[PDB]
């Protein structure tokens, strides 16, 4: 922009992956699983003779499993260590993930709503004991979706493995005393799902194995759409079941759980820990939403991330949300169910917008110390780092 | 040449050029404001929003008519409307050529200082005046004598008339307007059963109140019929979804002006009060009113209004009183039409106080005309 | 036979009998059902649970509360509480009983019908009379003149009265009460650190809010202090032993009433809204009403609010008015006790709607008999 394409960076601090690069890179120009680990024990046998490395981060940690003590010191995809993060940061600065230095430079990142920020502040003070940028930017995680297109209304919605979010929005204001999120995604769903598999005799040790569901969950998994007709079909036909080679070799045999594990989203009482699930929460959300907003929201609500590049569930949701409406609220009027125009709201760009959602601000903001928060405003003991 | 001409009143601001028959420009006399957050500021937008700006941007805004008892409160904001009226509306300047001006009688009078000061010190028509609207409505009617009702959005006046002289102590300038019904009509919703109140729901309480409401015709029996036979209630789509069929309400609220006192309310009937203008007249002058029952202002386009009123006016009236009804097309705008009819008589050239006369005599030049 | 005395409001049940001077028992109006399967059916605990016995056993169960205008009702299995409340906690079915009842204004019209269709066609009570609960506080306190600004757990009002004549245009209904606080109150303190909470823990955020919290006395400077200070910590111990260091929190939410604008709201402050309400209240006794206020109602024991109100009442008060604001003991209970004063009156028994009248008007008596 007003200076080089280097020396400013954008990064998704995501829970499945970190996705990162110089600000306005084509993609998040490096992507890696959010993984770390440093050596322990796996083999029980005389093999390997490796020499080459000890500790690992992310894309180089992948092969190793228990050859590393792997960790994610976490609750809600929000960390509870300071230091392995550092060794990751220290790694990332190489062509490793970035090829950068930081004092000379500036960066764009994100913050949880109700981040207990005293810990961000301590980290930031360490960043400004270390990486020490000439300027910085941070904003509430969901807000950065509305940026490639300059958007203002709806609910702002996210998921993946670690967490889910549900931000009610109008004229760009999220409605804060009114706001929602859900504190999980595919992680503990994989705990529940793998509990099903023990019962099949797939009693396999999790410690080496849980993240196998991840392979297929990432490479291969889906949702249907017909889904109540699909329940009817599934036991009556039986032959609609599936299987796959665990790539050590083993074909293991797998029913609807492939995308019936999603039913715990809409009926958390699946896991006996009760729930009407997110689709009832959504009804409640739009019951709280006012006349105009709820009516606009028939085609005016917003979605994010690779976790939204998802077949059939959108179709099943509107199939579903014609209902509770008609049922509870129209209480039997019907004549407008399509006349409530309905057009879909999750496009191919939801792939790259994990970082490209952020990047379209830097495209108008790198020259703006109107925007840049600073190392100076930390050094001040200033009440926050920001203009 | 032109004196610009207007219904500058409550509800909508409605303005044009003298030589129009109707306003060239019309927009709500509303102000919207961002009372609560729309956080993406730097998107290039106001803290305060004129009329149709408010009707547009009530996608975020919350709003008022800053008008206590039908009296302007906030010149400070109100001028950005008048600003808007050539930023956006008539555009040809105040300082270009004349413009007609009106209000209504007996006031917190020193109001007029801010007013007259403003009129020259911001907008500065080179010359201007301060008058009262009923002339225009008679001038659209084709009269210099008779009677006039302003049944407007934000005030009323009933006005008996004598060839450019007054029948003064019988002019029922009245607190009531089409606005006040909405208060009761906002309350009906609660025992009808529902979740409703806001500044926006109070505007929503306007639509049947223009459309499917009408003045009740024999309310005791009308309600006895709607209670025994709520086929007297008419469907209406509510985009909220607590959707209705409404009727007993739909003429309850129009009647309650005639029938108010149960809730502690020290209010007469509207009809009796209008008749009290006639009571303040004389058998010397009363038929002069009944020969000339001219309608004007916001509400007068209603169903039931002239019908029940001619019923109740007839029921209050003596012998000799032909209750001659004059309810013209655009009676509601006989102010504007009449404004062009007054402004097209050139004598108002002589009426205008120049900026020079308001500087010279002081702004006080135009109060003291009390007869 | 004979009649009975209780509080039946949205918060606590406070059941008693006529001739007492307190409720016999005070307990929550909880009920509900095992959403978690009680698998070994009959395993030392119930198939459905109420009040204390539900709370003692709560986690298995989905447990219920009833009301908001056009957003909550449940009508039927209010039975599920009632009949045990009666044939066990009154130890009698009201099917036997000449009976005291209570309600609130501006329900849906049909509310009164569901009540009465239950009272007779379900519960088969012989004879009974509905009333406003505040009347019983007034039976106790004996005032002519004042405004009952109040909140329960589950409803809010203002109640202006003058010398008889409780003001029918100026006595108020609003859904908000001691209820709605705890929701906002939960949202923050995973900031303090406590990452561990839901509805079933919103429970204790119902609780400490009422045990030890007071309404801040000048919250600005209490927060100017908190922004730099830690002296406040009358702390709390989590279920088996973790002291959550706490005690500056013990008043921190209580500005939200003077500022519903905290919750972004279109509402003015409690006091502002009541000053606005005083414009709907009588014009004259705005002199009197300062010198005219004494406590009754369940919340009236609450700390830090009473001076804050007398002080804010003062901060808006006229001259020539004396700011009498007084808190007598057991103010929390004077509705139950006032109901046992009311039980002295054979005329209140003459006030009964008989089941006969719900036959001989047909159903149609209710909107034209009870108080």
């Amino acid at each position: 922009m007003d200076s080089q394409g280097r020396k400013v960076v954008v990064c998704d601090n995501g829970t499945g992956f970190v996705k990162c690069g110089y600000a306005g890179s084509n993609f998040p120009e490096h992507i890696f699983p959010a993984l770390v680990g440093r050596p322990i024990i796996r083999s029980t046998t005389k093999v390997g003779n490796i020499e080459i490395k000890d500790l690992m981060v992310g894309d180089e940690a992948s092969e190793l499993r228990s050859m590393l003590e792997v960790n994610y010191p976490m609750e809600n995809g929000i960390v509870r260590n300071w230091d392995d993060m550092k060794h990751l940061w220290d790694y990332t600065f190489g062509p490793e993930k970035l090829n950068i230095d930081t004092r000379n430079c500036k960066i764009l990142l994100t913050e949880p709503p109700m981040n207990p920020t005293k810990n961000r502040e301590k980290i930031v003070e360490v960043m400004f004991e270390t990486y020490q940028f000439s300027g910085v930017y941070v904003a509430i995680q969901a807000v950065l979706t509305l940026y490639a297109q300059g958007l203002l209304t709806g609910v702002v919605v996210d998921s993946g493995d670690g967490v889910t979010h549900i931000c009610p929005v109008y004229e760009g204001f999220s409605l804060p005393h009114l706001t929602r999120r859900l504190d999980i995604a595919g992680r503990d769903i994989t705990r529940y799902l793998i509990k099903l598999l023990l019962l099949r005799g797939y009693a396999f040790n999790h410690s080496a194995d849980f993240e196998t569901v991840r392979m297929i969950k990432e490479k291969l998994c889906y949702v249907g759409y017909n889904i109540e007709q699909e329940q009817k079909l599934a036991l009556e036909t039986t032959v609609l079941v599936e299987s796959y080679t665990l790539p050590d070799g083993r074909i293991i045999k797998v029913g609807g759980e492939r995308f019936e594990a999603p039913e715990a989203l809409f009926q958390p009482h699946l896991i006996n820990v009760e729930g009407v699930g997110v689709a009832e929460l959504l009804f409640n959300t739009i019951q709280a939403a006012d006349i105009d907003t709820r009516s606009e929201f028939y085609k005016h609500i917003v979605l994010s991330g690779g976790s939204t590049m998802y077949p059939g569930l959108p179709s099943r949701l509107e199939r579903e949300l014609k209902q509770l409406y008609l049922e509870r609220v129209l209480k039997g009027d019907v004549e407008k169910l399509s006349k409530f125009k309905i057009r879909i709201e999750d496009p191919p760009r939801r792939k790259h917008m994990v970082f490209l959602g952020g990047a379209v601000l830097a495209d108008i903001m790198k020259d703006k110390d109107n925007f840049w928060m600073t190392r100076q405003e930390y050094q001040e003991k200033g009440v926050r780092v920001l203009e | 040449t032109t004196a610009l001409v207007c219904d500058n009143g409550s509800g909508l601001v409605k303005a044009g050029f003298a030589g129009d028959d109707a306003p060239r420009a019309v927009f709500p006399s509303i102000v919207g404001r961002p009372r609560h957050q729309g956080v993406m500021v730097g998107m290039g937008q106001k803290d305060s929003y004129v009329g149709d700006e408010a009707q547009s941007k009530r996608g975020i805004l919350t709003l008022k008519y800053p008008i206590e008892h039908g009296i302007i409160t906030n010149w400070d904001d109100m001028e950005k409307i008048w600003h808007h009226t050539f930023y956006n509306e008539l555009r040809v300047a105040p300082e270009e050529h004349p413009t007609l001006l009106t209000e209504a009688p007996l006031n917190p009078k020193a109001n007029r200082e801010k007013m007259t000061q403003i009129m020259f010190e911001t907008f500065n028509v080179p010359a201007m005046y301060v008058a009262i609207q009923a002339v225009l409505s008679l001038y659209a009617s084709g009269r210099t004598t008779g009677i006039v009702l302003d049944s407007g959005d934000g005030v009323t006046h009933n006005v008996p008339i004598y060839e450019g002289y007054a029948l003064p102590h019988a002019i029922m300038r009245l607190d009531l307007a089409g606005r006040d019904l909405t208060d009761y009509l906002m309350k009906i919703l609660t025992e009808r059963g529902y979740s409703f109140v806001t500044t926006a729901e109070r505007e929503i309480v306007r639509d049947i109140k223009e459309k499917l409401c009408y003045v009740a015709l024999d309310f005791e029996n009308e309600m006895a019929t709607a209670a025994s036979s709520s086929s007297l209630e008419k469907s209406y789509e509510l985009p909220d979804g607590q959707v209705i069929t409404i009727g007993n309400e739909r003429f309850r609220c129009p009647e309650t002006l005639f029938q108010p006192s149960f809730i502690g309310m020290e209010s007469a009937g509207i009809h009796e009060t209008t008749y009290n203008s006639i009571m303040k007249c004389d058998i010397d002058i009363r038929k002069d009113l009944y020969a000339n029952n001219v309608m004007s202002g916001g509400t007068t386009m209603y169903p039931g209004i002239a019908d029940r009123m001619q019923k109740e006016i007839t029921a209050l009236a003596p012998s000799t009183m032909k209750i001659k009804i004059i309810a013209p097309p655009e009676r509601k705008y006989s102010v504007w039409i009449g404004g062009s009819i007054l402004a097209s008589l050139s004598t108002f050239q002589q009426m205008w106080i120049t900026k020079q006369e308001y500087d010279e005599a002081g702004p006080s030049i135009v109060h003291r005309k009390c007869f």
